[PDB]
Parts: structure tokens; C-alpha cells; sequence
């Protein structure tokens, strides 16, 4: 199978689940996990700081989207592949649709469609390994990834 | 959203 997939997914999947649910899924991962469970301090560093800081943003995006159900899934995926249109790719907008994703699945959650969280985690993994596969292999992946945020400690 | 979603972006790459 495609491991950059498989790790894209596990780490997405990961993070919207435990924002969704307010609990870390406590079974450690196995398969490429120190880069992994990086990838997640990451995630909830500078995720939940891009929902905080963009709180008000975010609430009016997913009041636009009104994503309810998987069908709705599809305008999300849609969106999110013609963010990258302008010709710009960065890892700023990367974390960010992450992060939109996690706002999502708080949301799914609260209207007890938890069942969307898995089409929502596939439609963020696959603009990372299809769309800007190329881009995201060129920048080191995850490692890459991990090595953008990072915080220095002097 | 997708325009909302550069802007935010941007910013975050801006700021690391």
C-alpha cells in the first residue's frame, strides 16, 4: 500500500477524532510513530491556535459549507482543491485545512454524525497524497512537516 | 471559504 497515505490518514484521523471526542485515542502508533506523534504535538499546537485565533472565520465557513452529511463532503473536497489554484502551496494552508477539519468534526459530533468524520479525514488526506502529492514529497513529508513548526528553545 | 482559507493560511506561513 501507499505509506504516505496510510501515515497521512492515521495522523488526520487521529487529530480530528480526539478534537472531536475531547480524548486521546490512547493506543500508541506503531508504524512510523516518533515522526507520527510529532506530527500530532504539532497538530495541537498550532491547530488548536489556528481555530482559536480564527474562530470567527471558521464558524462562517462552516455555516457557508453546511456540512451535515458525507454528500456534503464532496463541496468540501471541492473548496479545498481550489485553495491551491492561485499556483501558492505552503504549509500554512496545509495545517489550516487540518485544522478546519477538526472544527468540522466538533461540529459533526454535535449533531451525532461522528459516521462523517471518516469521509472528512479521507477528503483532507487525499488533497495532501493526490493533489499536492508532488509538493508534499518534494518538502519531506511529514518530517517536513514537524521541521516547519517547530519551536526552538533557547 | 476557499478564499478565507488562503488568507488564514498565508498568515499561519507568515507567522513561522
Amino acid at each position: 500500500g501507499d505509506e504516505l497515505y496510510r501515515q497521512s490518514l492515521e495522523i488526520i484521523s487521529r487529530y480530528l477524532r480526539e478534537q472531536a471526542t475531547g480524548a486521546k485515542d490512547t493506543k500508541p502508533m506503531g508504524r512510523s510513530g516518533a515522526t507520527s506523534r510529532k506530527a500530532l504535538e504539532t497538530l495541537r499546537r498550532v491547530g488548536d491556535g489556528v481555530q482559536r485565533n480564527h474562530e470567527t472565520a471558521f464558524q462562517g465557513m462552516l455555516r457557508k459549507l453546511d456540512i451535515k452529511n458525507e454528500d456534503d463532503v464532496k463541496s468540501l473536497s471541492r473548496v479545498m482543491i481550489h485553495v491551491f489554484s492561485d499556483g501558492v502551496t505552503n504549509w500554512g494552508r496545509i495545517v489550516t485545512l487540518i485544522s478546519f477539519g477538526a472544527f468540522v468534526a466538533k461540529h459533526l459530533k454535535t449533531i451525532n454524525q461522528e459516521s462523517c468524520i471518516e469521509p472528512l479525514a479521507e477528503s483532507i488526506t487525499d488533497v495532501l497524497v493526490r493533489t499536492k502529492r508532488d509538493w508534499l514529497v518534494k518538502q519531506r513529508g511529514w518530517d517536513g512537516f514537524v521541521e516547519f513548526f517547530h519551536v526552538e528553545d533557547l | 471559504a476557499l478564499e478565507t482559507l488562503r488568507r488564514v493560511g498565508d498568515g499561519v506561513q507568515r507567522n513561522h
